[PDB]
């Protein structure tokens, strides 16, 4: 029928059972306890993106290449919830679009595309540079 | 990227290839030790990636590829690696074998053809089950070898181990009977279904019908062998497939 | 040029080419393109041999390397067993002369060939390899038995290579009471050997063996002469061999390659013959053509002491000086001037007569007569010898092969191909090895097909090379390379597309399936199309396959050659062109129509199923190929002359 899930703003969202039997946690939750669930580990500007995900899967395509293009503070967000979910299509399709955004790229900018900070000392940063070459 | 765990990252860290993959482990503290985990150092293929194909899949430069994981991923990853093809390697001596097949115990797929590989390559191999879980050995080509790399190979797989399905000994003339009637020890080989010993010259239908009494899921469309012996399965087998090949050794021209 | 001929001395008889009337300038030339000269000079026949080819080898001074020209060897050497397809070819074209109402006697090869079958547990293997190689030792006999040309060096002699080869030696040719000087170009892996003896000989591929056979000449671009002068007299310790190093060594750095490498000077004379044999069998060593030594008094002493007689070395010395092939080493009036001398002292040899004093009446005048007798299972095996081959019918080792059927004399105009189906479409640099099968046959081939309906088993099918009188087994072979790149397919399978049908399936199995349904075919290719060596069933695999033509961006030039030899026209896009600037995928139907006189290099129009015409351009270089073509390949032109 429709399942009810509630988002950690206090919002309440319906959808149908087939749609969170992909969800593999969900899933193994709705054959224990026998429809008001809380997810308070994912925010409803997050739900939007993954129930919107999952409903064109209720069975790299250019849909999810289109649909996969916002800020990384939007899409780590949306792979830290399909790990939530174990929703394992939508957990592959960002790991192989994370895993392009670093296809050829040098050490440097990869620092600056991903904002990462250098926690490197100098007398380490030379053992990690001499010993991944070889290349 | 940080809040991620490291098993997300992990799984991210998997259509990487091995370039790409240690030019990550040079962003942090973190990746460095992320990127050598060994669930993503199984496959490794380094003469093709010493030549810009970058494969890591499920199945000159070169010396310094070699050299470089030797000491700098083989002894980290180190033990979770499944494959290694060294085939047609233009830069690989009996020394460099020697010290990865010392560092890799969980292999289960090796391929040497075409290398300037002798019996001491294997030297590593001394523990009675060194590198067992092996499913594949192609040693087609390496013509130095005589029955004492078999003596080891047949220490190697351990005992009922010895799921051998594959062996491929296609030019290494110098085996005898010795180095098939020491094969079939322990076991012998209950699973291996291709048996390539088309260009050993030098066994007896004898002995290689020891080997084939040892050898139950031997497919007989690949057993191949000399075609001057009168080996078992004469009506059923294959014969050698050296024949007006430059490449590996042969009893007979076939022109 | 029959105004050269002059009778020899009072001798006996002999009339020779008197090519020394040629100008002022053939004295100038080295003494291994006289051998070129003379051999032009007395084949120019106005069709293959052209008069603006013998003033071509004349002008040499100028017309080096950017030149080409024919040769007409004296004779064929052919290795062990690389001579089949062509002896089987002549004995099919006995039968294909027989029915069309002509004598199956003229049929003969167009040149003496030598069969060295011997070339190419230890010994209890040699009865089961003779036993394998029975049918075909079995047609060579009788091919040796009927053909007046061919001769036959059983398996076993002594022993490998050395001196049966100097026992085929017959320096100055006799035939018709003609001289001329001889020449062995064929497939023996030694015979750049017979160049230490005064013999112009080098090596090429079985095809132009095969087709010098037939009448062709082969062909040559004038060569680099290096005459490397070799003067005093060497040290006295050193050996033979440090010799033999010392000049290839010298001759290595200064880099001959592709050039002839003719010795002369005054030390030459301290070379014996064994020692010029030895340093012209290491050509690819300092990697060029030839290393010719002329023929000088220590080479006729060598020959008074190895077969011949007095009355024979008297008249090959007066031959070969009245044609100045005779270098004398104390008289030199006539001195060449090659294009690039080289200067080696003896006296500059580290590590003589002795050990050359020996040969000259040991066991060399022993080795020679005891080799004459060698020539136990050969004169034991029951052969024909009747005038037309008895074909076993159940055989699947000698086959009588469909080049002639039907040959139809006074040839029909050229055929028009008609909605034509791309067999193959391949990529750049097809190799000759793809082309022609090799090696052991796939059990899951369709020459394993073939021969497992013949009752063999799986372990009596040999090598596709021991097979090679057989044509089912070959043109199963054909294009059948587990490494065969077909753009129809994507992976490198060994496989092809059925295009009415749909079905993948081998490349013989669909071309038979084209074959039933009377469909010509074509092939698609890149760049080189056919590169690498000449190997047999090269072009013929392709012509029994059912090809009528091949589309590519550029062939290798010798296989252009092959392909209009067998009755494949050649074709090229038009520079620029290619598959993939047409938009040609090779599921269309294309058809020709060569329009009449086919001028060399003409270009024609192919159409197509889908609507898109587009000029190629036919590859034919003169009109010996255009003529090879019109009579519908090279073993039909050759069968249509002996009718
Ligand atoms: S290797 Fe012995 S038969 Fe080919």
């Amino acid at each position: 029928p429709s399942i009810k899930l509630q988002s950690s703003d206090g919002e309440i969202f319906e959808v149908d059972v087939e749609i969170a039997k992909q969800s593999v946690t969900i899933k193994t939750m709705l054959e224990d306890l026998g429809d008001p669930v809380p997810l308070p580990n994912v925010n409803a500007a997050i739900l939007k993106k993954v129930i919107q995900w999952c409903t064109h899967h209720k069975d790299i395509p250019v849909w999810d290449q289109e649909f996969l293009k916002v800020d990384q503070g939007t899409l780590f967000e949306l792979i830290l919830a399909a790990n939530y979910l174990d929703i394992k299509g939508l957990l592959d399709v960002t790991c192989k679009t994370v895993a392009n955004m670093i296809k050829g790229k040098t050490p440097e900018e990869i620092r600056k595309t991903f904002n990462i900070k250098n926690d490197f000392t100098e007398e380490e940063e030379a053992q990690v540079r001499k010993e991944n070459q070889w290349c | 990227i940080t809040h991620l765990p490291p098993e997300v990252m992990l799984s991210i860290f998997s259509y990487l290839n091995p370039q790409e993959l240690c030019r990550c482990s040079q962003v942090s503290m973190k990746w460095s030790q992320l990127t050598k985990t060994g669930s993503l150092w199984k496959h490794l293929y380094p003469v093709h990636w010493a030549r810009g194909d970058w494969y890591s899949g499920p199945a000159q430069m070169e010396k310094r590829l070699l050299h470089g994981l030797i000491h700098n991923v083989l002894p980290y990853v180190g033990t979770s690696v499944k494959t290694l093809v060294l085939a047609y390697s233009s830069a690989v001596s009996s020394k460099m074998v020697r010290q990865i097949l010392e560092l890799c115990p969980n292999l289960e797929h090796l391929d040497l053809t075409q290398t300037d590989i002798s019996d001491s390559a294997f030297d590593s191999w001394s523990w009675l089950g060194c590198c067992q879980s092996l499913r594949h050995l192609d040693l087609s080509g390496c013509e130095k070898i005589t029955d004492v790399a078999l003596e080891k190979i047949s220490r190697a797989l351990g005992i009922l181990g010895r799921v051998l399905l594959f062996l491929s000994l296609s030019g290494c003339y110098q085996i005898t009977d010795h180095g098939l009637r020491v094969l079939t020890l322990g076991g012998g080989l209950p699973y291996l279904e291709h048996l390539n010993l088309s260009g050993c010259l030098t066994i007896t239908g004898a002995g290689l019908q020891d080997l084939v009494s040892a050898c139950p899921s031997l497919n007989d469309e690949y057993f191949y062998y000399c075609d001057n012996i009168n080996g078992p399965h004469a009506d059923t087998a294959s014969g050698c497939q050296n024949l007006q090949c430059g490449f590996r050794a042969c009893c007979r021209s076939g022109e | 040029f029959e105004y050269l001929i002059e009778t020899l001395n009072d001798s006996s008889h002999k009339k020779f080419f008197d090519v020394s009337k040629l100008g002022t300038k053939y004295d100038v030339l080295p003494y291994s393109i006289r051998v070129l000269l003379e051999a032009a000079v007395r084949n120019c026949d106005g069709f293959l041999m052209k008069k603006e080819d013998v003033m071509n080898i004349l002008d040499w001074k100028t017309k080096q390397s950017n030149v080409e020209v024919p040769f007409f060897p004296a004779r064929v050497l052919l290795q062990d067993f690389t001579g089949i397809p062509a002896m089987v070819d002549f004995a099919a074209m006995r039968e294909a002369v027989k029915t069309l109402g002509g004598d199956p006697e003229k049929v003969h090869p167009a040149c003496p060939t030598d069969l060295t079958v011997d070339h190419s547990t230890v010994l209890k293997n040699q009865e089961v390899e003779f036993g394998r190689n029975r049918e075909r030792l079995q047609f060579f006999k009788w091919s040796s038995r009927v053909f007046k040309n061919v001769a036959v060096i059983p398996p076993g002699t002594g022993m490998a290579h050395q001196i049966n080869l100097e026992y085929l030696s017959r320096v100055v040719f006799e035939e018709k009471d003609l001289l001329f000087p001889d020449s062995v170009v064929g497939t023996d892996s030694h015979i750049t050997m017979v160049n230490g003896l005064g013999i112009l000989g080098w090596g090429v591929g079985g095809i132009e063996t095969e087709a010098v056979m037939l009448g062709l000449p082969v062909s040559l671009t004038l060569p680099e002469v290096v005459g490397c002068e070799l003067t005093g007299s060497s040290n006295p310790f050193v050996t033979s061999i440090d010799v033999v190093l010392g000049i290839t060594k010298h001759l290595r750095q200064v880099g001959v390659a592709g050039k002839f490498v003719e010795f002369f000077g005054s030390g030459v004379s301290q070379l014996s013959i064994v020692d010029r044999t030895t340093i012209a069998n290491m050509c690819p060593e300092y990697g060029a053509i030839l290393s010719f030594f002329p023929v000088d008094n220590v080479t006729l002493k060598h020959l008074e002491h190895t077969g011949f007689s007095k009355a024979k070395l008297e008249s090959m010395e007066t031959y070969l000086k009245a044609v100045k092939l005779f270098r004398n080493d104390q008289n030199s009036s006539g001195e060449p001037e090659y294009s690039q001398v080289i200067q080696i002292n003896l006296n500059s040899i580290v590590p003589r007569e002795e050990v050359h004093r020996v040969e000259e009446e040991h066991v060399i005048l022993s080795m020679f007569k005891a080799l004459k007798d060698k020539i136990k299972r050969w004169n034991s095996l029951e052969a024909p010898d009747s005038v037309l081959f008895p074909w076993d019918l159940k055989s699947t080792y000698i086959r009588c092969p469909s080049f002639f059927d039907k040959l139809t004399k006074e040839p029909i105009a050229l055929q028009a191909i008609e909605n034509a189906h791309v067999l193959l479409y391949l990529g750049d640099s097809v190799t000759t090895d793809h082309i022609s099968p090799a090696g052991s046959i796939a059990r899951n081939s369709a020459a394993a097909k073939y021969l497992t309906n013949r009752g063999l088993t799986p372990r009596e099918f040999n090598s596709y090379g021991a097979r090679r009188g057989n044509d089912a087994v070959m043109t199963r072979g054909t294009f059948a390379n587990i490494k065969l790149f077909n753009k129809f397919i994507g992976k490198p399978a060994p496989k092809t597309i059925h295009f009415p049908s749909g079905q993948t399936l081998d490349v013989f199995e669909a071309a038979e399936l084209y074959q039933k349904e009377g469909i010509p075919l074509i092939i698609l290719a890149g760049k080189k199309y056919g590169s690498g060596n000449s190997r047999d069933w090269a072009a013929k695999g392709p012509y029994l396959l059912g090809v009528k033509a091949v589309l590519a961006e550029s062939y290798e030039k010798i296989h252009k050659d092959h392909l209009i030899g067998i009755g494949i026209a050649p074709l090229q896009f038009l520079p620029g062109e290619n598959a993939d600037s047409l938009g040609l995928s090779g599921r269309e139907t294309f058809s020709l129509t060569f329009p009449e006189e086919l001028s060399p290099g003409i270009t024609l129009n192919i159409q197509t199923s889908t609507g898109k015409v587009f000029s190629v351009i036919a590859s034919f270089e003169d009109d010996v190929e255009i003529t090879l073509y019109k009579h519908g390949g090279l073993l039909n032109f050759v069968a249509r002359k002996f009718s």
